[PDB]
């Protein structure tokens, strides 16, 4: 109500609506560097 | 060192000359011995003082 | 920069009626445009959230349209108290920009002006410069034309004028305009008459003075 | 209810500075988004900036790194300050709420900011005697002239606003001589026009200059 | 024919800042040399500083880490700052350019600039009305009075400057209250003076106040 | 730095004769003096550098000379605009600077004065303070005398005098005095004379008024 806001608010989307303000799916990737084991690695070597 | 028993004249030594006016100043051991007119305002010089 | 428009330039209708306030942006949006209220010399107030959602403070005769890059206000059964400004402002992204604004005016009856010309005082007289002072009270339309005539001839270009709002009890208007010369040109010429053409008389009524009146 | 209270603004040579300060009356201003708009007249509104509710800021582009945003919540008033205040910015400037993605609901009675190089001037009055024509009726229309003041506006009144009756005061102009005018009128009956005392008060505030002149008959044979 | 026109001057509180200023109106600012100078009664004349066409700076040591010159391309405008004056510094300042050994060829008109804790004052006007007696003639002379102002000086015109010959003006005075005083006093043919009336124009430019005030014979037998 | 000295302190000679300007310094220049002239209110001009190169805008009658510290200037039928203050100004090393300055006057002829007496004004009073003015115009030489007679006592402490400057064109001075007055002292005291002598006058004028004229 009145002074009363949800924390939250919504979105709104039409096909017809500009690019601008229309939805997009974003992914974001962070690297991790410790002094711990390597979990991650780079593809595939290989020589015949 | 000085020159003066080598280079004044009684009725006046005119010979020697230098630069005084230029749009920038000149960089470490550059050399400018352009004579162009300086135009000072709107008015083209045409070589004429 | 996105730049709103908002249209028509003036609005003049009779209450009780239906308002149409249309406006234009520049760059195509969804739902991202808001309607502002203002009786002059007021705060503000704000009049429409989104396209369509009206403020709780605000009663049901108000609606708002909007599109990508046309939107409307419309108000129905007019009423006094609706006297004033309109403006358009950006709820989306640019950052936030606003429209020029619109007028709206209630209607009732055209009425002729009340014209009376006045003299220079003493004091203006002994400062040198000379002005002769028309006043048009309690009319309607407010496009009311007023011009000056000195010795018949016309001279409505030496001044600056200005008009008040609506009265909101009798639905009419007043003009202030000041014609004013030097006191040497002053004595130039000997007839000031004023002009003043209006849609509530059959034609343009003048009055006039001689300087040797006093 | 929920009321802004500013105070503030006014007139400084170009190149000055200006600080403006306005109070809430139950919303708290901590916990709340607030924003500056400023109003030129026959050029309309104009934003200038907002604080968000996790005390971020923004302005516009024209006014970056120039226009400063402050606020006190321990007593719920908003600051701001200005500097290098230049032409044609003169105007009155307002401070402002909003919920959802700022919808400026909630106003204060705005404030005028006004920046020339001219100083300020108290104004001039001249009365106007009526005529003969204008008394023809039970009320007649008297009224005066008030010119070569600055800066605008100027207050009018009589018995400190008792009357607010049968008053039409006029919209002020600025002269190409750099000073405002501006005119009155007030409508009484034909006879008192002999007997009532007329007097009328004209304040102006930046001159802090009250103006009294008395309305009387006279003639126009004289 | 050659014309600089100058800007600026006006009145600083100590431990402040000013930028001053002046424009060409046929010259090219940007390829000669430009310099200043400031002037002061009663205690002479002295060169300040220098820009060179190569854009190098020099100046003379009583102003070093307080003054600073330079020079606008964008608008062939030459420009000053100021740092922390001092009283002494009390001076007129002109902007002229010298070429070459510094022949100061051109010069501007000059502008005033005081410094004090001082805060401005603008002028009171009292005109004087010519006596009966001096009309006995071929001419007469119509003066008037302004003071109680602060700072100097106080520019005067008499009918906007359309008069050119009988104009004869005096030179400020210190009041004990720190305030200033002068008089101006123009002469004119005796027909038109009870035909034209006579309107000096006062300007109190650092405190940017103008003052309208008439000349009329009036009646002084009484 | 460099100083430099002007000789004569003043120097006032009649017009058609040729006047001499000498100007000495602690260390040489060379020959690179120069000479500017700035009359008042007026923005100083370039006359003549070095020795003898005189400017572009400036007459024949304009000469100067010198050479090893001691440099002189000379100038031939003298016009009554000459009158100004001159300066010359240093090329021996950086800083630059410029001599005190020398003034020059014309003797034309001598003749008296104008004396005008003005009552305090209305506005004076209400502001609670009167004065006195008596204005002296177009005489010659400069050193006028004046004094001031209140109530027939001499009241030589509370008044204060301006100077003009010399009119190029009629080659007169003028005077004006101002005797400063507090409320109570106006109105207890009545009558009010000022007593002029002038070397223009045959015999000292005596002017005076009474309180009682307003």
């Amino acid at each position: 109500g009145f002074n009363c806001y949800f924390p939250l608010q919504s979105y709104g989307f039409q096909p017809t609506n500009g690019v601008g303000y229309q939805p997009y799916r974003v992914v974001v990737l962070s690297f991790e560097l410790l002094h711990a084991p390597a979990t991650v690695c780079g593809p595939k070597k290989s020589t015949n | 060192w000085n020159s003066n028993n080598l280079d004044s004249k009684v009725g006046g030594n005119y010979n020697y000359l230098y630069r005084l006016f230029r749009k920038s100043n000149l960089k470490p051991f550059e050399r400018d011995i352009s004579t162009e007119i300086y135009q000072a305002g709107s008015t083209p010089c045409n070589g004429v003082e | 920069e996105i730049v709103l428009t908002q249209s028509p330039g003036t609005l003049s209708l009779s209450p009780g009626e239906r308002a149409t306030l249309s406006c234009r942006a520049s760059q195509s949006i969804s739902s991202y445009l808001a309607w502002y209220q203002q009786k002059p010399g007021q705060a503000p107030r704000l009049l429409i959230y989104g396209a369509s959602s009206r403020a709780t403070g605000i009663p049901d005769r108000f609606s708002g349209s909007g599109s990508e890059t046309d939107f409307t206000l419309t108000i129905s059964r007019l009423e006094p108290e609706d006297f004033a400004v309109y403006f358009c402002q950006q709820y989306g992204s640019s950052p936030r920009t606003f429209g020029q604004g619109t007028k709206l005016e209630i209607k009732r009856t055209v009425a002729a002006p009340s014209v009376f010309i006045f003299p220079p005082s003493d004091e203006q007289l002994k400062s040198g410069t000379a002005s002769v002072v028309c006043l048009l009270n309690n009319f309607y339309p407010r496009e009311a034309k007023v011009q000056w005539k000195v010795d018949n001839a016309l001279q409505s270009g030496n001044s600056q004028e200005s008009v008040t709002e609506q009265d909101s009890k009798d639905s009419t208007y007043s003009l202030s305009s000041t014609l004013t010369l030097s006191k040497a040109d002053y004595e130039k010429h000997k007839v000031y008459a004023c002009e003043v053409t209006h849609q509530g008389l059959s034609s343009p009524v003048t009055k006039s003075f001689n300087r040797g009146e006093c | 209810e929920v009321q802004l209270v500013e105070s503030g603004g006014g007139l400084v040579q170009p190149g000055g500075s200006l600080r403006l300060s306005c109070a809430a009356s139950e919303i708290t201003v901590s916990r709340n988004y607030m924003s500056w708009v400023r109003q030129a007249p026959g050029k309309g509104l104009e934003w200038v900036s907002v604080i968000y509710s996790g005390g971020s800021t923004f302005y516009a582009d024209s006014v970056k790194g120039r226009f400063t945003i402050s606020r006190d919540n321990s007593r719920n008033t908003l600051y701001l300050q200005m500097n290098s205040l230049r032409a044609d910015d003169t105007a009155v400037y307002y401070c402002a709420r909003d919920y959802g993605d700022f919808y400026f609901d909630y106003w204060g009675q705005g404030t005028l900011v006004t920046v020339s190089s001219a100083s300020t001037k108290g104004p001039s009055v001249f009365p106007l005697a009526p005529s003969s024509k204008s008394t023809s009726g039970g009320t007649a229309a008297l009224g005066c002239l008030v010119k070569d003041y600055f800066p605008e506006p100027v207050t009018v009144s009589w018995n400190s606003g008792a009357l607010t009756s049968g008053v039409h005061t006029f919209p002020a102009v600025l002269q190409s001589s750099g000073l405002y005018s501006l005119s009155s009128v007030v409508t009484v009956p034909s006879s008192s026009l002999g007997t009532q005392t007329y007097i009328c008060n004209v304040n102006h505030k930046p001159s802090n200059t009250k103006v009294d002149k008395r309305v009387e008959p006279k003639s126009c044979d004289k």
